[PDB]
RNA sequence: AGGGCUACACACGUGCUACAAUGGCGCAUACAAAGAGAAGCGACCUCGCGAGAGCAAGCGGACCUCAUAAAGUGCGUCGUAGUCCGGAUUGGAGUCUGCAACUCGACUCCAUGAAGUCGGAAUCGCUAGUAAUCGUGGAUCAGAAUGCCACGGUGAAUACGU
RNA sequence: CCUCCUAAAGAGUAACGGAGGAGCACGAAGGUUGGCUAAUCCUGGUCGGACAUCAGGAGGUUAGUGCAAUGGCAUAAGCCA
């Protein structure tokens, strides 16, 4: 994973638009393609609908989801079986 | 007698106060301990059952009875009268003695402990309890073992209500969770 | 108690780690050296915790130290 | 007899698969010791073609046939392998 | 020869024997037998009760057996309940670390399930 | 921009590593060839268990750097065990490349320690510095070889015959 | 040949009337003395499961009787020495 010295990576666009969520309290879900970005503590409490390739899917963030990277909650292949 | 002694002055007098038993006779006492170990695998080979017997005799200090099926059942393909397990009733000097041992040697050798349950009671106040392995008792010698084997251990009491028992046990610093 | 059917049942000595020593009757037929008596045991003594859950946010602020 | 189907410019449906399997099941009566075998179907412009290759107990037998359909192609092919398989057998059971 | 409430081989070099403890590998084995200044080539059978205890002490420094097995199992339960990609790999019983499945992958998947 | 080519009831082909004692592990110690490097090859010194980090000599190179060959050899240990054999799998903790390693990188440490006891029918390579076996380099390339193309070390077996 | 019903509350009582058994078994499964009490459900308990063996409770013969059915059977005719 990313070196520890370089700090935790988040795309700025998404970093910004979870100040307005946390300061100017809203309660909407946010669209995002930012599967790179790790989940910061600020993100706890806010649903955020991350892209999986064709659709955005909601991730109601929690304490347990911290450090992981959004896209780690939007599966990108469909498989039922054979 | 250690705990018979401990029982006869320390335990009786505590429980005496905390329930307000006017008569002393009212205080729960422990009646008897009994160690079952069924051995279905007997119908296969009968040597196994006797091999248990020595274990239970080695633990407990007295020869076990050998129990037999009350009725025939086709479920387990047994027929009324085949030996399929063996017990020992313990009642006095020996009962208090084994108890002492159980608490202060055996039970803190349970492969990864978290005490015992305090839920296992029949509703009148008689504590039942299993043991997964029989290396727990140092009476046996682990490099002379044929199989891992278990037993039940049931402490029959003169306690009236489920609750009143638990107290009697605890008052011997019984390791409940 | 019946005669000459039961195993020998006698005094021994059972020396724990923590120096704790207890004369006891048993078949085993010689003195034991045991390693965890009812005094030497996490559970009886009051030690064992229950595994620290809920570290993710503490972790993350300990790990990176970023504004 | 383990089978394998290809399609070079042909979609193997579940007639053309089912059909080809049944037709090939005969061949074992000509020689009991057939192993894995590969089949290939082609369409080039107007020509329907079908070749197979058959790993057998001490050999490799191949033929290809051209039909105006693929069924008629495969019909032709099975007649070609039959003759080769018999020839093989007979120069082993040679007493 | 009872450590961490399990029996240790008593005819094995301490180094080798101590490995039977779940949660100690070989690095730890070496450490233990120096942190508790006990030689490596010594077999467990030829020790003193005293030696075996100072040894018993070292091992307690780590998290081992029961304890460990619990920790692991929490970590995996944690993942599956999170439902992360890594979680489901654990559910469906599939290579969790990116390995191909089109072929091979038989250690997760187990032996073959034929068709029909 | 994000995803996909990396999907997995399964079938086939080409490889790698094994199943051990002509061997595993620890210490000690010999003998190559060929090739690459410019904003690239990067010593020595300091830090770190380690991947690495910091600082910064030399070299457009029979001069400097990659870069200490390995099998071998001596001394010790293991004593035929699913083992001190094997190292798949998985948890935890890291490093580096790169806007960025969730899907999907290579590597490191701690723990874990699977199948496998030499492989049915079939079937392949090779006639001498060959097969077998052991290490080394390069092209592509920010990073990403068990593949490919090259280079030496040790070094057999057997051909009556048609 | 045995048991029940038809059979009309003593006995007996027919039909190619309605339903079932026997053509044995036991030297103990006989004699006596001493002792003993069932089925089944619930609660708790290593493997152990609806059902094995252990402990308690409810229950009261709903069990049991070498083999049919009927009548018996606790003082047991049931179970063990
Ligand atoms: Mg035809
Ligand atoms: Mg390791
Ligand atoms: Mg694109
Ligand atoms: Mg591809
Ligand atoms: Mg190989
Ligand atoms: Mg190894
Ligand atoms: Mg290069
Ligand atoms: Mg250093
Ligand atoms: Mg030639
Ligand atoms: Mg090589
Ligand atoms: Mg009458
Ligand atoms: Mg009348
Ligand atoms: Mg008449
Ligand atoms: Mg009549
Ligand atoms: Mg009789
Ligand atoms: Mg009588
Ligand atoms: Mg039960
Ligand atoms: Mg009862
Ligand atoms: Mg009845
Ligand atoms: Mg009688």
């Amino acid at each position: 994973p990313r070196s520890l010295k370089k700090g935790p990576f988040i795309d700025l666009h998404l970093l910004k638009k979870v100040e307005k969520a946390v300061e100017s309290g809203d309660k909407k879900p946010l669209r995002t393609w930012s599967r790179r970005s790790t989940i910061f503590p600020n993100m706890i409490g806010l649903t955020i609908a991350v892209h999986n390739g064709r659709q955005h899917v909601p991730v109601f963030v929690t304490d347990e989801m911290v450090g992981h990277k959004l896209g780690e909650f939007a599966p990108t292949r469909t498989y039922r079986g054979h | 007698a250690k705990l018979h002694d401990y029982y006869k002055d320390e335990v009786v007098k505590k429980l005496m106060t905390e329930f307000n038993y006017n008569s002393v006779m009212q205080v729960p006492r422990v009646e008897k301990i009994t160690l079952n170990m069924g051995v279905g695998e007997a119908i296969a080979d009968k040597k196994l059952l006797d091999n248990a017997a020595a274990d239970l005799a080695a633990i407990s200090g007295q020869k076990p009875l050998i129990t037999k099926a009350r009725k025939s059942v086709a479920g387990f393909k047994i027929r009324q009268g085949y030996p399929i397990g063996c017990k020992v009733t313990l009642r006095g000097e020996r009962m208090w003695e084994f108890f002492e041992r159980l608490i202060t040697i055996a039970v803190p050798r349970i492969r990864d402990f978290r005490g015992l349950s305090a839920k296992s009671f029949d509703g009148r106040g008689n504590y039942s309890m299993g043991v997964r392995e029989q290396i727990i008792f140092p009476e046996i010698d682990y490099d002379k073992v044929d199989r891992v084997r278990g037993l039940d251990i049931t402490i029959t009491t003169t306690a009236k209500s489920d609750e009143e028992g638990r107290a009697l046990l605890a008052a011997f610093d019984f390791p409940f969770r | 108690m019946k005669k000459d059917i039961h195993p020998k049942y006698e005094e021994i000595t059972a020396s724990c780690s923590c120096g704790n020593v207890m004369k006891i009757r048993s078949t085993v037929g010689h003195d034991l050296n045991l390693d965890v008596c009812s005094k030497c045991h996490p559970f009886f003594t009051g030690k064992q915790r229950d595994v620290a859950t809920g570290g993710r946010v503490d972790r993350f602020n300990k790990r990176f130290n970023i504004p | 007899m383990q089978l394998n189907i290809t399609g070079n410019n042909v979609e193997i449906t579940e007639a053309l698969r089912e059909f080809v399997t049944a037709k090939f099941a005969k061949l074992e009566q000509y020689f009991d010791r057939i192993n894995q075998v590969y089949v290939v179907l082609k369409v080039e412009k107007v020509t329907h073609t079908s070749d197979a290759t058959l790993h057998v107990n001490g050999g490799e037998i191949h033929a290809s046939a051209e039909g105006q359909d693929m069924y008629a192609a495969i019909d032709g092919l099975i007649d070609k392998l039959a003759r080769q398989l018999t020839k093989h057998k007979d120069k082993l059971k040679q007493h | 020869a009872r450590i961490a409430g399990i029996n240790i081989p008593d005819h094995k070099h301490a180094v080798i024997a101590l490995t039977s403890i779940y949660g100690v590998g070989k690095t730890r084995s070496k450490a233990i037998l120096a942190a508790a200044g006990i030689a490596e080539d010594v077999k467990i059978s030829e020790l003193s009760e005293g030696q075996i205890d100072t040894l018993r002490d070292e091992v307690a420094k780590f998290v081992v057996e029961g304890d460990l097995r619990r920790e692991i199992s929490m970590s995996i339960k944690r993942l599956m309940d999170l439902g992360c990609y890594r979680g489901l790999r654990h559910r469906r019983g599939l290579p969790v670390r990116g390995q191909r499945t089109k072929t091979n992958a038989r250690t997760r998947k187990g032996p073959r399930k034929p068709i029909k």
